[PDB]
């Protein structure tokens, strides 16, 4: 958007998490399949 | 570049912003120039680091 692009030019940055929100949903299935 | 005393460094590209006839400058939320009108020929330009 505008704020996100504005801060990139100045020098600020945001980094992606190592574990994506898809692998997290794969851990939870393992934590939930074993319990049941 | 040096536009009427305002200097800077950045890439110049053809602009598409809807400037009013009397306007001369385009400023941002961080108070940094983004667009300007050439003083010799009448057009619009976009400046970006």
């Amino acid at each position: 958007r505008d704020l996100i692009c504005a801060q990139k030019f100045n020098g600020l940055n945001v980094l992606p998490p190592l574990l994506t929100d898809e692998m997290i949903a794969q851990y939870t299935s393992a934590l939930l399949a074993g319990t049941i | 570049f040096n536009f009427n005393g305002l200097t800077g460094t950045g890439v110049l590209t053809e602009s598409n912003k809807k400037f009013l006839p009397f306007q001369q400058f385009g400023r941002d939320i961080a108070d940094t120039t983004d667009a300007v009108r050439d003083p010799q020929t009448l057009e619009i330009l976009d400046i970006t680091p």
